[PDB]
RNA sequence: AUGUUUUUUUUUUUUUUUGAUUUGGUGAGAGG
DNA sequence: CCCTGTCTGGCGTCCTCTCACCTATGA
DNA sequence: TCATATTATTACGCCAGACAGGG
């Protein structure tokens, strides 16, 4: 029907095209009757006749003469919605600039015209006065004129002189602007200056002066001349219920803009003075640029009572616009809602839906089946039957739910799993009966919830909830690999009571035929469901090709067990259910079955799950009393323990022995202690309380008690909670965010009293604070994210590339976090990994990684993969079906369709309400040495010193795989070297990080050189000891006399001649830095390891800081260029660097803020990627100096950090998908051959297609530069402004997409989720394949 | 609460909101990227252009269904037509392009 | 065998199809 | 002229339910 | 009833982005 939507500016011819006729009078209607105006607001003529095909005064009561107007009624004759589309124009008798296009920031009239804002003001609003060609004076083009340099310059030139006010003055200045002459002169102004600040201010003025060239728009029309009314449909005025009409905030405006330019009209009539029409064309302006957008201006106008009244912007922008409120999300018919409860019979791909309301939302399929049978015959006859709801209509309501599913949806949707499809199950009642496995997806409880109910009416949506969205389908989260409808809580007690055991019940070492004799002996009364017992079971495992072999054997289990495998299905071992079953057990169960078994298997065998979990939980009787919390006997004592020792430090703190300090880390590390041995003496009392006899002598168990299978089973409760309620409750802390000296020593089950109840409502209301504060920012990260993906659509099948990042496992320094097997799980190998002997092709280049892959990686230990990631994906627009990966939720690769940046975007922001808002070196494992980014010497007594700063010290095993990994500081004392054998617990690492060392690498004497005692270093000779030392002062603390003299040690030989450093022909002198002490004195002969001097020195806004890219405060700063390094100025501002290379160009260098402890000395020499001070580092830096993978491993890592420390199981391949959509754009270098300009902006794929097809070509193509923007910049610096208009400010990005002439080939998902078609993603891929192939 | 088909508002052609007005449900803007995370392109077409808010898809989808057949005429959503008119009532100039 | 053999106003206009059942901002509070 | 405080604009969660209250003037 | 047309409170918290000031 129709491509890309044009927006551009509006002539007045183009604005006199739209309209059907000239506002006048402001008199909105007559108010005491019902007819409006005559020539008014609500026209006639001008629009339409309010009735349909009529003459609302009086001709045509019938069909025959539609159009004709006679002169008594000055009205035209059409359909009732012909008045929403027609538009009026109001004739502004003084031109009024727009308000979108002065102010903007930056205004478009304020970087075209070369002048400030402010300037730009004063004369729009009659307060200063503009030159326009004034001749053959001394005054410029842009330079503005007051009243007294008017005044003066009447006078001087009254002949030939131009010098008006207002937008008529603005319209003249715009409309006499050679826009192609500026160009040139711009163009050529930017190729014959180098200010940086210039350059800039130059490139951003050109590009709005050429791009203005490219389109149809003009200059002069910025200005409003010909102002376009809204039509009165779309500004209704309608009565509420009373006599009065509550009209619009629009018609108060218009109707202000109209009485103004009638005033004026008059005033230019009868000839006022100069002040009188300056003061009325000032307030017809102030009228219009209240009206287009309220409240830019100086404080926005007002009608009832002081609240602002609303604009045409205000119509359009913000959470309530058109854009977030009636575009993306609608009001919805056949929809209904209601409180959900159970209803556990149902089978996992139905719900129960009542009566009543399936009555009225399937009304006209009712109506259709009750017009097929004959029963009824006019529609009207069909609506009185369901309205008296007489006994025929059950069964048509029977016969039209059946095969029909329906769309349940939880009014919090954060991922995809909140709307689901069922088929309903009528229900006498008026609640929704949801099955319960489902609501651990719907994160949904019972406590009062309420879930709508959608009908896909068309066929095609019918078939799309049954084959996408039905509840079968929805087995794993799309998130991760892990199962979603896993069994919850009352499910897995029923579980945990019956597959356990005791040792003496009923039938204790009898022996059974069968599993089926096994339940027969539980119902008839003569076993125990806990009773272990030698059965006979047959186990179907399935070691050919698709072929299922028995095996039968006698397996040593219990009854429970036996009964539980009569639900099992045949390929699944019996030591899936040999054990005892929590709930990764049961999880770990459901996931085996459907790797296995696959699909249909898994949903019937996790309703037989469901079906005997509650039904033995049913059988179980397992309540919960009040001596089911075991007091430990232990507990009393260990409170008198724990009052004495803060007696004696307390009397410690009478006779002032400790400090205040001291004092508070003694008592809060006393209490820690004894809040743990509390909870061990409890929970030994409950892990193992139970101690029976069996034949004789006692024997030990784990117990039976209740509240203890709730917390083993992994139901609901934890190690903390079962704490709470029998051990003490720990140490609560005050909002000041320090903890309080005196814990709460009482439970629940002994009363807390007064004060330790008060000290446990501060802890409980920040968490309630906490997380109805959180909820806001949660959702705003889900929203940001689901914008900046929006458009990226699986797209092919393979890219053709070589190119992936390296997955290793993740190790922080202690036991190896994260496995391989996590990371490259289901995701495709970039090249083919060799197996860790000797050149092997193991697996080959292209194999998607799926179970079996990785436990034959998992066998050859290998080091690590190199794998595809989606930041490197070759695919213009979208990914390619290769390096994306593995579909998470289906087992297969991603279909060519599938919207993955939207379920990528959702599966990192719904874990947004989980996450929180507000010496040396000590081995552990036993391994072989490794060292990396090692330059070292063997000092004298033999301890490897290493002389870089940057080493990496791994712990590798004896199998080849990296276990450990630090990072070793410059001069440590390492007690071990290179490939060496250790034992564990061994310390391997040793420095002293208050003390920065300066040792050396040759032997010689020491020399001061440049060291002055005076003016250089300082004589500190020491009190408490008396072994002085020469303190080096800093460049700040002495004088300007001798500031310039840099304090160093060179070594030398017995005779004085410089020892060079072996490999160059350079002596080794160190340059002291400030703040030092010097260790070794003069004469002191020295060697390798000994110091020359002594130098002393999280949660959710995390994740947003890292995809927002914001900067740290104190980044750590970088080198630019490698080479040799050296200090500059002293202290102006900030104390330089420069940076001579050996090979490349000098000119680089940085002016560092001298507040920083550096890292680099005067002889070294750095390289890109290598850091001069430290702390943070902000993703910039890392893009343009290491690389795109070293940024998107950057960020992977740092929002994992977050996700594992708060424990969320989240692929990778969200957050690199995510860190493709924020480096999106580019920047040029070097223009080359092709069109662009040397600092453009351009979009990466454009400008990758473009040197693509120009370097296939003779000619060679344009070296880019990528660039990261955060997530929202990158999201409104997109090529469709529907996209970047939907989403934050609309007046910005309309203003921009205006005064450029931009197209929006729409092209993305939001682009049609606006103008109400197919989405290019899902199954209208397709159509848009078809669509794009037929053009 | 249920509704099939009854009162909308004026500015707009989309149902009105409540119970005690006979409203439907909206669906919001998490349950659009819900089904965009889906495959789910005819279920969101019909979610926002059918069943909410154009006109003459409405009309001709209830005589479809009492007739017997499943299927929609899908045109142009009214609110979008409301969002040219107010954004065109400005100095904008936006348009429609080629076949 | 036979019937101009008791005439007088005791009076002629339908439904018609063609269209629908009608409620906007502001602020406060609760559920999840 | 390159850092720099300082000022100005622009964000800040979805879905639902109940109730009340709505410009002054004026010969 | 039918045209006439706008004044005497403050008490968010970042976080970019643009601007006059000065070593
Ligand atoms: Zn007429
Ligand atoms: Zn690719």
């Amino acid at each position: 029907e129709f491509d890309a939507i044009k927006i551009a500016l509006a002539s007045p011819d183009m604005i006199r095209s739209w309209s059907f006729g000239e506002v006048k009078k402001p008199e909105t209607i007559n108010y005491r009757t019902f007819k409006p105006e005559r020539d008014g607001l609500f026209c006639a003529r001008i629009f339409g006749p309010v009735k349909d095909y009529e003459c609302l005064c009086g001709k045509y009561k019938r069909l025959k003469h539609r159009g004709v107007i006679c002169e008594k009624c000055g009205v035209e004759v059409t359909q009732t919605k012909v008045r929403r589309e027609r538009m009026g124009h109001i004739e502004l008798a003084s031109p009024t600039a727009h308000i979108w296009f002065l102010k903007s920031l930056p205004s478009r009239i304020g970087l075209l015209l070369d002048m400030p804002l402010r300037d730009i003001e004063r004369v729009l609003y009659f307060e200063s006065y503009v030159v326009i060609e004034g001749g053959m004076t001394n005054l410029e083009r842009q330079q503005i004129l007051t009243e007294e340099q008017y005044l003066d310059a009447l006078e001087e030139f009254g002949d030939e002189f131009d010098a008006k006010m207002g937008a008529e003055a603005i319209q003249a200045l715009l409309k006499s602007m050679d826009l192609e002459q500026e160009c040139e002169q711009l163009r050529e102004e930017l190729n014959e200056t180098n200010s940086e600040t210039k350059r800039k201010k130059l490139t951003k003025r050109i590009k709005l002066l050429e791009a203005f060239v490219q389109s149809g728009n003009k200059p002069e029309w910025m200005i409003l001349t010909v102002l376009p009314v809204l039509p009165p449909d779309l500004r209704p005025l309608v009565p509420l219920d009373g006599g009065r009409f509550a009209t619009s905030d629009l018609n108060d405006l218009y109707r202000r803009v109209i009485n103004r330019n009638n005033r004026l009209k008059r005033l230019l009539d009868l000839a006022a003075p100069d002040i009188i029409v300056r003061n009325e064309k000032r307030m017809l302006q102030e009228a219009v640029d209240a009206l287009l957008d309220n409240g830019r201006r100086g404080r926005a106008i007002t009608g009832s009572n002081k609240r602002p009244l609303k604009s045409l912007a205000d119509m359009i922008k913000g959470k309530q616009g058109r854009f977030r409120q009636n575009l993306l999300g609608k009001r919805v018919d056949y929809s209904g809602r209601s409180v959900i409860t159970v209803g556990p019979y149902l089978r996992l791909h139905q719900c129960g839906l009542p009566k009543k309301m399936a009555l009225e939302l399937f009304k006209p399929f009712i109506y259709g089946k009750l017009e097929l049978r004959g029963l009824a015959t006019t529609i009207k006859a069909a609506k009185k039957m369901v309205e008296r709801e007489e006994a025929v209509v059950w069964d048509i309501l029977d016969e039209v739910i059946r095969e029909h599913p329906v769309l349940l949806n939880r009014a919090p949707t954060l991922h995809r799993l909140g709307i689901q499809a069922f088929e309903p199950v009528l229900i006498e009642g008026k609640a929704i009966q949801l099955h319960p496995l489902v609501c651990a997806a719907y994160n949904a409880d019972f406590d009062g919830d309420q879930m709508a109910v959608h009908v896909p009416l068309t066929l095609e949506a019918q078939l799309e909830a049954r084959a996408l969205m039905m509840s079968t389908n929805n087995i794993l989260s799309p998130a991760n690999g892990e199962p979603i409808i896993v069994p919850s809580q009352d499910v897995v007690l029923g579980l945990y009571y019956m597959t356990r055991d005791c040792v003496n019940a009923k039938g204790e070492g009898m022996v059974l035929t069968g599993p089926k004799e096994a339940e027969r002996l539980y119902r008839s009364g003569l076993a125990s469901l806990h009773a272990r017992v030698k059965v006979r079971i047959t186990e179907y495992e399935k070691d050919a090709n698709g072929e299922l072999v028995a095996k039968t054997s006698l397996k040593d289990t219990t009854v429970g067990r036996a009964i539980l495998w009569m639900i099992v299905p045949k390929g699944l071992p019996y030591s899936i259910v040999n054990q005892a079953l929590g709930k990764k057990a049961i999880s770990k169960m459901l996931n085996t079955c459907y790797r296995i078994l696959g699909l249909k298997p898994t949903v019937i065998f996790a309703d037989q799950i469901m079906y005997t979990g509650f039904a033995y939980a049913a059988r179980s009787g397992a309540s919960v009393g009040i001596d089911d919390m075991v007091i430990p006997e232990k507990k009393h004592e260990i409170i008198s323990e724990a009052e004495a020792e803060v007696a004696e430090i307390q009397e410690q703190f009478q006779s002032g022995l400790v400090t205040a300090g001291e004092r508070y880390n003694k008592v809060i590390d006393i209490w820690a202690a004894a809040n743990d041995r509390v909870s061990k003496a409890m929970m030994d009392n409950l892990q193992t309380e139970t101690v029976i006899n069996r034949d004789g002598q006692e024997e030990k168990q784990v117990s039976f008690n209740s509240i203890y299978m709730m917390a083993d089973s992994g139901a609901r409760g934890s190690a903390a909670q079962i704490r709470q309620l029998a051990g003490m409750r720990g140490l609560m802390a005050k909002p000041d965010g320090s903890i309080i000296e005196t814990p709460i020593t009482a439970n629940f089950r002994e009363g807390l009293n007064v004060l330790q109840y008060f000290i446990s409502t501060h802890g409980a209301r920040k968490g309630l604070a906490d997380t109805a504060l959180k909820t806001a920012n949660s959702g705003y990260l889900t929203r940001r994210l689901v914008d900046v993906a929006q458009d990226l659509v699986v797209t092919e099948d393979d890219c053709g590339t070589h190119e992936g990042i390296m997955m290793t496992p993740v190790i922080e320094g202690g036991d190896v976090k994260e496995p391989l097997r996590d990371r490259v799980l289901g995701r495709v190998t970039a090249e083919d990994v060799l197996k860790p002997g000797t050149a092997d092709i193991l697996v080959p280049r292209n194999t998607l990684l799926h179970e079996q892959w990785c436990d034959l990686l998992e066998e050859n230990s290998v080091d690590a993969v190199k794998v595809r990631s989606v930041v490197s994906c070759d695919t213009d627009f979208g990914v390619c079906a290769h390096c994306y990966g593995r579909d998470l939720a289906r087992g297969h690769i991603i279909n060519k369709g599938e919207a993955i940046g939207v379920i990528a975007a959702q599966s990192i922001g719904e874990p947004g309400t989980q996450l929180t808002m507000r010496s040396s070196i000590q081995v552990k494992n036993k391994g072989s040495i490794k060292l990396s980014n090692v330059k070292s010497v063997v000092n004298s007594s033999g301890k490897l010193v290493i002389t870089s700063r940057n080493t990496e010290l791994k712990l590798i095993d004896e199998f080849g795989r990296t276990k450990e990994s630090y990072k070793v500081p410059y001069g440590a004392v390492l007690a071990k070297g290179d490939g060496e054998q250790v034992a564990g617990g061994e310390t391997v690492a040793n420095w002293d990080p208050h003390t920065m060392p300066v040792i050396t690498e040759v032997s010689g004497f020491v020399r001061f050189t440049d060291m002055i005692d005076g003016q250089t270093i300082t004589r500190q000779t020491d009190e408490l000891t008396g072994l002085s030392s020469l303190v080096v002062l800093d460049s700040a603390e002495r004088t300007a006399g001798g500031k310039d003299l840099r304090p160093a040690l060179k070594i030398v030989d017995a005779q004085g001649n410089d020892v060079l450093i072996p490999g160059t022909d350079m002596p080794a002198q160190y340059f002291l830095p400030g703040k030092a002490i010097v260790q070794l004195e003069d004469g002191v002969q020295i060697s390798s390891g000994d110091t020359l001097a002594r130098i002393p020195q999280g949660g959710l806004p995390r994740v947003a800081d890292l995809f927002e890219a914001r900067r740290p405060k104190e980044p750590a700063i970088l080198a630019e260029i490698s080479g040799i390094v050296s200090f500059g100025k002293e202290t102006k501002g900030k104390r330089r660097l420069v940076i001579t290379p050996v090979d490349g160009s000098d000119p680089y260098e940085e002016m560092i803020p001298k507040w920083r402890q550096l890292n680099v000395f005067e002889g070294e020499r750095v390289e890109r990627g290598d850091v001069i001070s430290d702390g943070p580092e902000a993703p910039h830096d890392i893009l343009r100096l290491r690389g795109v993978h070293a940024v998107t491993r950057y960020i992977v890592n740092e929002v994992q950090d977050v996700y594992r420390l708060q424990g969320v199981k989240i692929n990778d391949k969200h957050i690199e998908v995510i860190v493709r959509q924020m480096l999106r754009k580019a920047t040029i270098v070097n223009a080359g051959s092709s069109d662009f300009l040397e600092g453009e902006q351009v979009e990466y794929s454009r400008v990758k297609i473009a040197n693509r097809e120009l370097e296939a070509n003779g000619k060679v193509g344009a070296t880019y530069s990528r660039d990261l923007l955060g997530i929202t910049k990158a999201s409104l610096a997109t090529e469709s402004f529907i996209s970047a208009a939907s989403f934050q400010e609309t007046t910005r990005v309309l203003t921009e997409a205006a005064v450029a002439g931009k197209r929006d080939e729409l092209r993305g998902l939001k682009e049609n989720v606006i103008v109400g078609r197919l989405i290019p993603a899902g199954t209208g891929y397709a159509y848009h394949q078809d669509r794009m192939r037929r053009r | 609460h249920a509704r099939s088909t009854g009162s909308y508002s004026l500015v707009t052609q989309q149902p009105l909101g409540g119970k005690a007005q006979f409203g439907g449900q909206r669906f919001g803007e998490m349950e659009v990227w819900a089904l965009e995370a889906y495959g789910a392109a005819y279920t969101l077409q019909e979610m926002l252009t059918v069943k909410s808010d154009d006109v003459n898809g409405r009309t001709k989808m209830y005589k479809n269904i009492v007739d017997g057949n499943h299927q929609m005429e899908p045109g142009m959503p009214e609110s979008f037509n409301v969002l040219l008119k107010e954004i065109r009532s400005l100095g904008i100039n936006i348009e429609l392009e080629d076949e």
